[PDB]
């Protein structure tokens, strides 16, 4: 399973 | 510290959505992801929270579930949404004084590839209306209607006017205008119900109210757009992304000029929120800081909190509707960041009320991704990165 795109923001 | 009184750790990986009945605040489904090898699924789960076992189980996601919500104005519905597009439709029942609640898978739809949130539609003109944004841009609103579970989701619209990812939505107050924002510095609020095409509203696409590009230098916010927001009157709605950037766009009242452009904080702004009551609008940041502005007051700046959640982003803010304290309506502001903890502040100076600890820090692979705390904001229940849902009082 995938992360969403806005934890890919938060994490830099 | 683990200040929580109750949790839930029945999720085998991050948790990424969280809903609650808009009746019965114990209510809540939550939903994330199985783990990160392909061959993992989504996972949901319904809590009673009145160690938690659920008393439902949301199956048939091969991706993660990125999005929830029980419908407006009763909860008739629930609804999940993943990252494999599936969206998939509960009818859900809660006995006077029977007993558990109970659900009902009624179906599934592919409508899109990949789902990133959920927006009920307040209008009480329109019950059981939900609109969604995705991946490929495209906003859909459907209505639920459980008679007729040959085919219990009707399409109302089904727009395509962002070209980037839909990143958030948010409706108008009297839920008539749809405001959702993209990736690719675009704005369009939809005129859902055809009220503001009937009074000459409309713009020459005949679908929006507004429809604001990269091309309008005045609006344009380089490196895209993350939240949204409408004002309670639904007068303004607030849009907020890269650099801090926030800018503020006149709406019809049933429009589309900047009446404020705002940049007191320095990375992406993840969270809008209006006060119901209060003059004021909220913006959580990347930077770890959260700025309240004046809205009666050219959104002057009231008050800049640096270090809110230390200098890890801020992932959601929300104001509590009506705490038991009344004197504290419209000023009370709940905010949750990948520090892993929820705090609530008093937003009358020009503030911390609480701060509730006990996920796990960004960095330690935790960080809270979301969180409801129904009207009263006395129960904070809250997903996290960490696998972990956590139940906490105020």
């Amino acid at each position: 399973a995938r992360r969403p795109a806005r934890c890919y923001r938060y994490c830099k | 510290e683990n200040d929580s009184i109750a949790y839930f750790d029945g999720h085998k990986d991050s948790v990424f959505a969280i809903a609650q009945h808009p009746l019965y605040p114990n209510i809540v489904a939550t939903g994330g992801s199985e783990g990160d090898a392909d061959d993992a699924p989504g996972k949901g789960y319904v809590l009673d929270i009145s160690s938690l076992n659920p008393i439902f189980e949301i199956d048939g996601h091969t991706d993660s579930i990125n999005a929830l919500t029980f419908t407006l104005p009763r909860g008739d519905f629930l609804v999940s949404g993943g990252m494999d597009g599936r969206m998939r439709v509960y009818a859900v029942s809660v006995p006077q004084n029977g007993a558990l609640a109970q659900f009902k898978f009624l179906a599934e739809s592919q409508e899109t590839e990949e789902i990133n949130w959920f927006a009920p539609c307040p209008s009480p003109d329109h019950p059981n209306t939900i609109a969604l944004g995705a991946s490929d841009g495209s906003v859909w609103v459907f209505t639920l209607d459980a008679s007729d579970p040959s085919n219990p989701v009707q399409i109302v619209q089904s727009y395509f006017l962002h070209t980037g990812p839909c990143t958030a939505g948010a409706w108008s107050p009297d839920g008539l205008l749809l405001a959702t924002v993209s990736e690719d510095e675009s704005l369009h609020v939809y005129d859902v119900f055809g009220v503001a095409a009937s009074k000459s509203l409309v713009t020459d696409n005949g679908q929006t109210v507004v429809s604001l590009t990269n091309v309008d230098q005045r609006f344009a916010v380089e490196g895209g757009l993350f939240s949204v927001a409408v004002s309670p009157t639904g007068a303004v709605v607030a849009v907020g992304g890269a650099g801090g950037q926030i800018k503020i766009v006149g709406l019809p009242r049933l429009a589309g000029t900047i009446l404020a452009s705002l940049q007191i904080q320095s990375d992406n702004i993840e969270s809008l929120a209006f006060s119901p009551s209060a003059p004021i609008l909220a913006a959580g940041s990347t930077d770890g800081s959260i700025a309240v502005f004046d809205t009666s007051r050219s959104f002057a700046l009231r008050r800049h909190l640096r270090g809110a959640h230390a200098e890890d982003p801020v992932v959601k803010v929300e104001f509590v509707k009506s705490p038991p304290n009344a004197a504290m309506a419209g000023w009370l502001l709940t905010s949750c960041g990948m520090d892993g903890v929820v705090r609530r502040w008093d937003l009358r100076g020009g503030g911390l009320v609480k701060e509730w600890k006990g996920h796990r820090s960004g960095q330690e692979g935790g960080g809270v991704l979301g969180f409801v705390q129904g009207e009263t904001g006395e129960r904070i229940v809250t997903v996290g990165d960490d696998a972990v849902v956590l139940v906490f009082e105020a």
